[PDB]
RNA sequence: CGAGACUCUGGCAUGCUAACUAGUUACGCGACCCCCGAGCGGUCGGCGUCCCCCAACUUCUUAGAGGGACAAGUGGCGUUCAGCCACCCGAGAUUGAGCAAUAACAGGUCUGUGAUGCCCUUAGAUGUCGGGGCUGCACGCGCGCUACACUGACUGGCUCAGCGUGUGCCUACCCUACGCCGGCAGGCGCGGGUAACCCGUUGAACCCCAUUCGUGAUGGGGAUCGGGGAUUGCAAUUAUUCCCCAUGAACGAGGAAUUCCCAGUAAGUGCGGGUCAUAAGCUUGCGUUGAUUAAGUCCCUGCCCUUUGUACACACCGCCCGU
């Protein structure tokens, strides 16, 4: 029965109760179920708790470790782009930013002109399944 | 119009009725009266002996 | 059913294998030789020299 | 609510049903008359004639001339005719 | 007794507390990220579990004549979803279980014996039946 | 319902109560077994019929 | 899990049963029928039921697969 | 055809059977087909017994 | 079909509520808790969690899908 | 044990059948009382089985249903137990002897089987027999738990619990009762 | 003649004969020995390994010969017959396959067939290698699969199986216990086993349990897309496949319509085998959890009985008329 300590920013998007914390942080792109319940792990966060439980304090702690992710041992293989293709690192990649990356993959492979740009494009299924008599109605 | 609730009770299991042979025939002694014996069509499965709850003897049940 | 429009048809054969093993113990060529002979055709018989 | 002072109908009274949705027996209609109260049409009476046909662009959000037979004050049912209707046109 | 005749549930937490006491459960590099197994599809709630397993997996060598990872990685899988295809039995981490395998020959709860993989050592066997004990006179269920 | 005998079973019985009356009894089991004795049968479930059908003929037989 | 428990209760009272049916006296062992055969159980005769066969045209043993009609 | 049958079938017939059966089947005057039976004695379908009582080629 | 929420934040007013409408309920369960005031179903189940340590409420079950829970002995 | 067997919290015993008309096809003691319900998981092997089963066993029987919940029983034993429970505390009592209730006003006297007349919409009143009285009570009830519980925070043991204490005594918020009056006043008009 | 009968499988044989590629019992039981409990303790009971016999057995396991079901016993009914109903014993006159006549069909197949007629082509191939497509989607259909949640999503934990199968093979090759490393995919070292020896005491999934979530398209759901790691192959581009993360769709119960189902059955649920270098959302069996319901009838439908009518006979999807 405590309210009293809502209202937490992640990133660009307002977080109160409703789920618990990790499944609360996942309005944002580039966190899932699984990146926002290691992140509160490593940052000593009890995740069964509410989002409108909770300071301000805690919040910029998720934050700082979600986006040095390597140098707080989350492991390169957990994270979204490994290794790149704009960066030669190994970037985890969050809210808007993700959004940019995307249209850049898209654009790229259009100029370079490979395969799945091209399919993309045109808006034929860039994997090479059956769109036969699906991918419609 | 209205009678008072007449329980009767299952004499003797007639046979099978219906178009589809989904209603049975039964006919049920009127418990009150012994002088009374009347056929009345149930719609379930009957075994002999069990009791109905009559709330009519109007509208006569009949084969069909 | 070769070429398969109508139903669904399936057949399933079975072949049942039976075997069986007897341990005598005795004394080397005599076990062998007076059992393995008498018969020829269309029930395999193996005698080993395992077991010590 | 509803404007009338007593909360539900009586017997014969005619009245306006908006027809929800169609399920099983008929349509669990909502009397507009009185507040949004409950009750059904068909299944034994409701129909005057056959003609295998009763929509056909009629979609919804339409609604019914009923007359009231059974109602139920406490157990919140009325039973519901249209095949009553001759002078309640 | 054998650990069967005792609660089991309360037999695997007293022994995983019991296995705290101690003090060292040679703990891995991993277990605060992981996957995990692939019958999950979320993340361990904690990294307290590594305790509960290992006390499972005692209990479950001091049944059989000796034993290694792969009884472990059947007993704690699962079923596995394929996604949009039928789900289906698989056998999950196996680095989690040698590694406790390897913890609990450590502190010598198990060890290398005959027919291959560990089976229980007289240490292992004493305080398991100490928990027992302490299980046996709380309940039976 | 099911299961009413057939012709082959009934013909056998005719042949067996005729040429064994004294030896037959009214017993399933002795019969069975004399059925064994005074007939080649290919089947045991055909011997049971034969055996069967024939006891209940000769009880009836016997009045 | 449930077959065994079915097959167990069966055993262990066919067991007492059995024990005093050739050792200790007849008037035990039948008391001990009495009992159980009234409520009944099943537990002093074998049940026939065990796994009917399945065959092909089906996905189930009796269950088949859906028709197509024009 | 005919006679070709008729004395295989009689052939086979007189040297000990409970029966036998000849059938000749395919085209014959152009574009029609044919079959025919020519039956002698006793012949079964029924059951597993007649794997076992009938030889065929 | 149907949309329906509940306040998911632990509240002041209707732990209150709860303690002080008390002879009203015998049965007491997470989810008639949650109906009865605005919380939400899990955090219905913990405020009986705590509510347990005056022992207005006792346990009659401890199943882990859900829990039933009494008011006083028996009411 | 012997003496009076016992469910497995709660006693068979003070349990009375207000019906008549409805007897030997509800009981729970009159030989058929059990601590758990389990006769053989056969009840279509005769005609005459269903006697056999009590009106118990049957109520957990006819709980499982639809796909997922089909085909486990271990599942409704635990619901269906601590629904027992859950009806103990709303009205004191024996649940049993609520559940007796229930299923006697849930039941229906008279209902319809189709008759022709005319190729209208017409059908003979008849009555039915107890144990479709019986049979029809216990489906009422359960699909109405299951209903309740599909799109609500209740589990099927409160449903359960709610749906025959309502049926109980009226209340006209069981689903079993409101079907009930539907299938009777329909019964008594028709031609 | 078909079907019945018959055969094969499933169930009833603490009777019969056997078992060291199988187990069980039963001591003496000692040790690893824990005291968990009793006993002061020796000792007794105990999941497993180990002690093993000139032990005993076939109960579980195996497969051979044997018996048991015939409406037998009894009671009603019926031409007192054929048969029917109940009752006992109990596998009950309640299992599932295998089995096909007379005759029809322009059913399908020349691409299973060095079976085959005639025709085409044939050194310029329609006889072989290199490359691409069958995998293209504004739309119609069918069998499915995954779903719509709380008998569930989630995190720990408990725990019981069966049918079958495998390398050392006549054009290509296994299952893996067990050690180590890696979240994982996977990598790497051994050893046994053509096998009830070894994989596999097949300790599978459903199930059971203490939580978390709280009925909210929510974490139900896993669509689509982006980045990366590996496995298979000489070759994966048009993801062969597998894994890791992110991006996180419709769908909250399905209209017109329509399929299948009576008991270990419907439904839920995993497993083994086949295809195979790699590749299952398929199919064939198998065990597990396991209902509600007719318990009948000919209404619709289909098929099969007499009678009757027919301008029908390539047989009503026929015929058959006038403008």
């Amino acid at each position: 029965p405590e309210k009293f300590q809502h209202i937490l920013r992640v990133l660009n998007t307002n977080i109160d109760g409703r789920r618990k914390i990790a499944f609360a942080i996942t309005a944002i792109k580039g966190v899932g179920r699984r990146y926002a319940h290691v992140v509160l792990r490593k940052a000593d966060i009890d995740l069964t708790k509410r989002a409108g439980e909770l300071t301000e304090d805690e919040v910029e702690r998720v934050i700082t470790i979600m986006q040095n992710p390597r140098q707080y041992k989350i492991p390169d293989w957990f994270l979204n782009r490994q290794k790149d293709v704009k960066d030669g690192k190994y970037s985890q990649v969050l809210a808007n930013g993700l959004d940019n990356k995307l249209r850049e993959d898209l654009e790229r492979l259009k100029k370079i002109r490979a395969h799945r740009g091209l399919r993309h494009f045109w808006g034929l299924r860039v994997r090479g399944q059956h769109t036969k008599t699906t991918g419609r109605r | 119009r209205v009678q008072p609730i007449k329980l009767a009770r299952v004499t003797k299991v007639l046979g099978r009725t219906g178009s589809q042979g989904q209603c049975t025939q039964v006919r049920v002694e009127f418990m009150d009266d012994t002088s009374r014996s009347i056929i009345r069509n149930v719609k379930g499965p009957v075994r002999e002996g069990d009791v109905l709850t009559l709330l009519e003897s109007e509208r006569e049940a009949r084969r069909l | 059913t070769p070429c398969g429009e109508g139903s669904k048809t399936w057949d399933r054969f079975q072949m049942r294998i039976h075997k069986r093993l007897i341990d005598l113990h005795s004394p080397s060529e005599i076990v062998k030789q007076i059992t393995s002979i008498s018969i020829e055709p269309g029930v395999e018989v193996e005698v080993t020299i395992a077991d010590a | 609510c509803r404007f009338y002072q007593h909360k539900f109908p009586e017997v014969e009274d005619v009245v306006m049903v908006n027809v929800r949705s169609i399920a099983e027996m008929g349509a669990y209609v909502s009397l507009l008359e009185y507040n949004n109260i409950e009750g059904m049409i068909l299944l034994s009476e409701l129909s005057r004639r056959r003609i295998r046909s009763i929509n056909k662009l009629i979609r919804i959000g339409r609604n019914e001339c009923v007359v009231v037979i059974r109602v139920d004050k406490e157990k919140g049912y009325i039973d519901l005719s249209k095949r009553r209707v001759s002078p309640e046109e | 007794v054998t650990v069967k005749d005792v609660n089991q549930q309360e037999f695997v937490r007293a022994l995983a507390a019991f296995l705290k006491k101690s003090g060292k459960l040679k703990v891995p590099e991993w277990v605060d990220t992981v996957k995990l197994a692939k019958h999950k599809e979320l993340a361990p709630y904690d990294e307290n579990w590594f305790y509960t397993r290992a006390a499972s997996t005692a209990r479950h060598l001091y049944l059989r004549g000796g034993a290694g990872v792969g009884s472990m990685t059947k007993i704690y899988g699962g079923r596995q979803r394929n996604g949009v295809m039928p789900s289906h039995f698989s056998r999950g981490s196996k680095s989690v279980a040698r590694r406790v395998l390897q913890a609990l020959e450590g502190l010598k709860m198990v060890e290398k014996d005959q027919d291959w993989g560990r089976k229980l050592t007289p240490q292992g066997q004493r305080d398991l039946d100490r928990i027992a004990g302490q299980v046996a006179a709380a309940k039976k269920k | 319902m099911g299961r009413v005998r057939t012709k082959t079973v009934k013909k056998a019985a005719r042949v067996i109560i005729e040429k064994y009356y004294t030896r037959l009894g009214n017993d399933f089991h002795t019969n069975k077994r004399v059925c064994e004795e005074i007939a080649i049968i290919p089947s045991k479930k055909l011997r049971n019929k034969i055996a069967g059908y024939v006891t209940h003929l000769m009880k009836r037989i016997q009045r | 899990h449930v077959a065994q428990i079915y097959a167990i209760r069966q055993s262990i009272s066919k067991a007492l049963v059995a024990y005093y049916q050739k050792y200790v006296d007849e008037a035990s062992k039948k008391e001990i029928k009495d009992i159980l055969i009234q409520y009944d159980r099943t537990l002093l005769v074998a049940d026939p039921r065990r796994c009917e066969s399945k065959k092909f045209g089906g996905p189930g043993a009796r269950a088949r697969y859906q028709k197509s009609y024009r | 055809v005919r006679r070709a049958c008729y004395g295989v079938l009689r052939f086979i017939m007189e040297s000990g059977a409970k029966g036998c059966e000849v059938v000749v089947s395919g085209k014959l005057r152009g574009q029609r087909a044919k079959s025919m039976k020519f039956v002698d004695g006793l012949m079964i379908h029924s059951g597993d017994p007649v794997n076992y009582y009938v030889d065929t080629a | 079909r149907d949309k329906l929420n509940n306040l998911v934040l632990f509240d002041k007013a209707t732990y209150d509520k709860l303690c002080k409408e008390v002879p009203n309920y015998k049965l007491i369960t997470p989810a008639v808790v949650s109906e009865r005031l605005k919380i939400r179903g899990s955090l219905a189940r913990a405020a009986l969690q705590e509510l347990l340590s005056k022992g207005l409420i006792k346990l009659v079950s401890k199943h882990r899908a859900q829990v039933i829970y009494t008011r006083n002995t028996k009411g | 044990t012997p003496d009076i067997k016992l469910f497995g919290k709660w006693s068979t015993d003070d349990v009375q059948i207000n019906d008549i008309s409805l007897q030997d096809y509800i009981a729970v003691k009159e030989k058929y009382a059990k601590y758990l319900p389990h006769s053989a998981g056969r009840y279509a092997a005769k005609r005459f089985r269903k006697a056999q089963c009590p009106i118990v066993e049957r109520l957990t029987n006819s709980m499982m249903m639809h796909g997922r919940n089909n085909g486990k029983k271990l599942m409704t034993v635990r619901i269906v137990k601590h629904a027992f429970e859950i009806i103990h505390l709303l009205t004191g009592e024996n649940p049993l002897q609520v559940l007796v209730n229930a299923i006697i006003n849930s039941g229906p006297r008279e209902d319809s089987t189709r008759i022709g007349r005319a190729g209208t919409v017409r059908r003979q009143a008849v009555d039915v027999s107890p144990l479709r009285r019986v049979n029809q009570a216990i489906w009422l009830l359960c699909t109405g738990a299951r209903e309740a519980a599909f799109r609500n925070i209740k589990t099927i043991a409160e449903c359960l619990a709610d749906e025959l204490i309502n049926a109980a005594k009226g209340s006209s918020n069981s689903y079993a009762i409101k079907k009930k009056d539907e299938l009777e006043r329909v019964a008594k008009s028709n031609r």
